């Protein structure tokens, strides 16, 4: 439904679903795949709107959560979050 | 004994009485918080001209 | 130097088409005067007796090519000493002052690189591969091992071996380093379906000899009308019918090769016969094809005829499981081939077990079978029954 | 900046048609391209990239 | 390799000519 980014928004399948599937297109590339992907901009105007749009087309498991606070204050329970995720 | 006892070395010690039983391990691999020190790169010969 | 490479070999294997051996002797005579090589020239002249059609009069009496003189004499020695002994002393002088200053990791390196690719122009032999090993410990890298790797890769069309050219540079191939290197697999896939070639494995030259990444041949290697020949004739009999459609004709190398070269005559011939199955225009391209690929060809030539035989039936074999009944002299008259002929090669193609089929000649009932069954889904053990106790019963003497 | 601090400030070419080719005699090694890949003549159809 | 292999014949050639000349004189 939310269109007009699709220029840019072209790596939806191709950084996300591409590798999952097929892992010997970047073999037959040479170059490293979208391994690292970093989004900097303002929340809600879209920026995270494409991201709940990503179970959408995944319809898999699927793990949303803001680290902010999530890591505590005190020892051990920053730990916890820090491994098992 | 002492002489053998290298220093910053990973040993074993005691739970009440933390008296040192015998050397488990070495000295840990990771060194210092962030190492970027690279000898012989993956730059050789030809990967930035001119 | 490539050309130089081909025309020393291909001469040998062509019994047929006097024009083919011109070029592959034309072009020697004039090469060999600017080369320094003697002995690699005297190499190919060293096979002569046991042979058909050579290019040479010394115990026969045909040479049918139109150079007649292929022999290694003194004659070449004149223009040979000028630039023999000449450039090897003035490049090895400029190694006396390199070790001495030591200027660089490269001059050291580079010097020998310059000498060992040189050295094949002198035509030596310890000096091509001992002496050219002084670089490849001076540079360490895999990048500029590719001289010492195409110096060996270029004496399988020198020495003519097969065998022992990826064997020194299995250990250089292999290494640590692999990803994905763009030029390290025109030159792995080229020579690895080669040595495949003898054991007529076929199976594992399908995706990496007879599929080619790069659209244009590896020069030093192979040849661009060489490397499209051997796709058509292996792909052939290793891939399907239905995989002829969905990847010869999709790889744009052969797209490219019928618009501009067609004197293999197999896209045209091969191609069409096999997909529409018509056997009676099948049988006349055998020999036009075997004449002017087969006999040409620079490794199948060896074992040709045996190799055509089995992949003649094998067209018309496919065609009997689509019928079920089916007289002998009703189609087989208009195909152009003996009944007599045609029962002789298949009545030796039964101890091979490629036949569970239904063929009948005195009276001419022809039908088709299930080659699956529970017979031979039980062979696969009794094959292994001397082949798994070879090892068991071998080092269970003084051990265990 | 001092005589023997500092000896000499080494300034790099600029880029131009032979410079655009830099990287692509050598990232092609390991990125999969076809022969008919002129490095020379694909780099005059560019502009402002050399490393 | 068996003697499949090693066997030659060179029967091929003189067999495919004849066989298509036969055909045509059939006419």
């Amino acid at each position: 439904d939310v269109g007009g980014l699709d220029m840019q928004k072209q790596e939806i399948r191709e950084a996300v679903e591409l590798p999952l599937v097929q892992a010997d297109l970047y073999e037959q590339i040479g170059i490293d795949p979208p391994r690292g992907v970093l989004l900097y901009g303002p929340p809600g105007t879209g920026k995270t709107m494409l991201v709940k749009a990503v179970a959408n087309s995944t319809k898999a498991a699927f793990i949303r959560v803001n680290g902010s606070e999530f890591v505590h204050k005190y020892l051990g329970e920053g730990p916890r979050m820090v491994r098992d995720v | 004994n002492v002489k053998d006892l290298k220093a910053s070395q990973r040993v074993c010690l005691r739970s009440d009485s933390y008296m040192l039983h015998k050397v488990l391990e070495n000295k840990a691999d990771p060194l210092v918080s962030l190492m970027m020190v690279e000898k012989v790169p993956d730059s050789t010969y030809d990967m930035v001209g001119g | 130097n490539y050309e130089v490479s081909e025309k020393a070999f291909l001469l040998t294997q062509s019994k047929v088409s006097i024009e083919q051996r011109k070029e592959a002797a034309e072009f020697v005579l004039a090469k060999i005067k600017e080369e320094e090589m003697a002995p690699y020239y005297k190499y190919l002249c060293e096979e002569y007796l046991v042979n058909n059609g050579q290019s040479d009069l010394e115990h026969d009496e045909k040479s049918d090519s139109l150079n007649e003189w292929i022999k290694f004499d003194q004659e070449l020695y004149n223009e040979l000493c000028k630039k023999n002994e000449s450039k090897i002393k003035e490049l090895n002088e400029k190694i006396q002052k390199l070790e001495e200053d030591d200027e660089g990791e490269l001059e050291q390196a580079q010097a020998w690189i310059n000498l060992g690719e040189y050295y094949a122009q002198i035509g030596d032999k310890d000096n091509a591969e001992k002496t050219l090993g002084k670089s490849l410990s001076k540079a360490i890298s895999t990048g500029a091992k590719i001289d010492v790797m195409l110096t060996i890769a270029r004496l399988g069309f020198f020495y003519n071996d097969q065998l022992y050219v990826k064997e020194k540079l299995e250990a250089v191939n292999s290494m640590i380093e692999k990803g994905g290197d763009w030029e390290r697999r025109n030159r792995y896939k080229t020579y690895y379906g080669i040595h495949c070639l003898a054991v007529r494995n076929f199976k594992e030259a399908a995706k990496l000899l007879v599929d080619s990444l790069a659209t244009f041949t590896s020069i030093e290697l192979t040849s661009y009308e060489s490397i499209a020949t051997y796709a058509s004739v292996t792909g052939l009999f290793t891939l399907e019918r239905t995989d002829l459609k969905s990847k010869v004709i999709d790889s744009p190398e052969l797209l490219s090769l019928i618009s501009t070269t067609a004197a293999l005559q197999s896209i045209s011939s091969l191609t069409i016969s096999l997909y529409a199955s018509d056997y009676a225009s099948y049988f006349p391209y055998l020999l036009e094809t075997y004449a002017n690929v087969l006999i040409p060809c620079k490794y199948l030539n060896r074992h040709a005829d045996f190799f055509v035989r089995e992949m003649r039936r094998k067209v018309y074999a496919q065609l009997l499981e689509s019928y079920k009944t089916l007289s002998l002299k009703s189609m087989a008259s208009a195909f152009g081939v003996s009944v007599a002929f045609l029962d002789n090669d298949l009545g030796k193609f039964i101890p091979n077990k490629q036949l569970n089929c239904v063929i009948d000649r005195v009276n001419g009932i022809v039908e088709t079978n299930r080659p699956d069954n529970k017979n031979a889904q039980y062979h696969l053990l009794v094959k292994q029954g001397d082949g798994l106790l070879t090892k068991l019963q071998k080092y269970g003497a003084a051990v265990r | 900046l001092r005589p023997g601090r500092i000896d000499r400030k080494i300034e790099f070419p600029p880029p131009s048609v032979a410079a655009r080719a830099e990287i692509l005699r050598i990232h092609s090694r390991k990125m999969n391209l076809t022969r008919g890949i002129n490095l020379r003549k694909v780099a005059e159809k560019m502009n402002g990239c050399s490393g | 390799e068996n003697w499949d292999d090693v066997e030659v014949d060179d029967d091929f050639t003189n067999e495919l000519k004849a066989e298509l000349d036969r055909y045509k004189r059939e006419n």
